[PDB]
């Protein structure tokens, strides 16, 4: 694991410090339909004219970016992602820019979002929900390797692909961080309680993500859920977890692990790292490497209809984009 | 049910980020 990691290390900073841009123009690419809307822009599949290969491209309007004040958290997304490779982290292939959005081009995965399967299906055994949990606890031993804090883990991030494997999509709230960092930013179920009483964080926030996921993923709901994120944070916060009682000793023992207010006693933040992570009980039957090596069978798969199909996404309502004739934020954007 | 409760809260959909 060392061992790749040092020489992932490498590449990472190879891109990192000398960053892809401006990849692609527009022009070569054709609008089909918007799979996926988001507080800053949209994602559509999108077909690429010349090789007549499908993808998803991140449309970014730059105004609504600098009103909602993201104009560093999009740059450490493409700057991230054209650095990153991973077998369960999308692939971007292409980044460019124009007069008034920003766009990030990269692989489709036509299996739609963990989202979608998990509110259908109801909720996911245990073995299943392992299988998912092994790709992240390993993503995030490799993210958090190259100094990297991945802050947005929820099912609507994870898509699912043709051999029913994972795809972290979305990194814009992505940091490179050796040290602390203190900016409120993620999706209210998923925040660690650091995060909710301003006390300056770290890569374990990651860890508490990844217990509220396992617990969402095994018993169909969050763990701390209310109407209003206010009461959210406020049952975070007191960290009084219940748990259902199709739970298996082992994994209400693991999430008492990672669901710890306590930094200092949290797993994945301690001594052995995430080695306390992949060793409890709970993973056991983990081959970690099977994994990796995307030879574990897959426990769902999705039935993809051919090339471009998009039954596995919701439908939604198509705004034009629409380039105006003035370059709207330059100077802001110079290094996208 | 704890299952109940959650259907009939208002944040079942695609939960947004916040910023800020």
């Amino acid at each position: 694991v060392k061992e790749f990691l040092a020489k992932a290390k490498e590449d990472f900073l190879k891109k990192w410090e000398t960053p892809s841009q401006n990849t692609a123009q527009l022009d070569q690419f054709d609008r089909i339909k918007t799979l996926g809307t988001g507080s800053f822009g949209r994602v559509m599949l999108v077909k690429h004219k010349e090789s007549g290969n499908h993808y998803a491209m991140k449309i970014l309007d730059k105004q609504k970016v600098v009103k909602l004040k993201q104009i560093e958290h999009t740059l450490n997304e493409k700057r991230i992602l054209q650095a990153v490779n991973f077998p369960f982290l999308v692939k971007l292939e292409f980044s460019f820019k124009d007069n008034s959005n920003l766009y990030m081009v990269m692989e489709y995965v036509a299996g739609g979002e963990m989202f979608s399967h998990l509110r259908r299906i109801g909720r996911f055994s245990e073995p299943h929900a392992r299988f998912y949990a092994a790709q992240i606890v390993l993503t995030f031993e490799y993210l958090h390797s190259l100094d990297l804090i991945y802050r947005d883990l929820k099912p609507e991030n994870l898509l699912i692909d043709q051999q029913g494997y994972i795809q972290v999509t979305d990194f814009g709230f992505a940091k490179r961080v050796k040290g602390r960092t203190w900016t409120l930013c993620g999706t209210p179920e998923y925040l660690a309680p650091e995060i909710i009483l301003s006390k300056g964080y770290n890569k374990a926030v990651d860890w508490w993500a990844l217990g509220v996921l396992i617990y969402e993923m095994a018993a169909g709901y969050p763990p701390f859920f209310a109407d209003q994120p206010i009461q959210i944070y406020e049952k975070i916060v007191s960290g009084k977890v219940r748990f259902p009682s199709h739970f298996s000793s082992d994994l209400k023992d693991l999430l008492r692990n990672l669901l710890q207010v306590d930094l200092t006693k949290r797993f994945g933040n301690l001594k052995n790292g995430v080695n306390d992570i992949k060793n409890h009980k709970w993973f056991a039957t983990t081959d970690w490497i099977a994994i990796y090596q995307r030879k574990v069978e897959a426990p769902f798969i999705p039935k993809f209809k051919g090339p471009g199909d998009t039954s596995n996404f919701d439908d939604y309502e198509e705004e034009e984009i629409r380039v105006s004739i003035n370059e709207k934020c330059g100077k802001e954007f110079t290094e996208f | 049910t704890t299952y109940a409760d959650f259907i009939a809260s208002g944040r079942t959909g695609r939960r947004n980020a916040i910023h800020d």
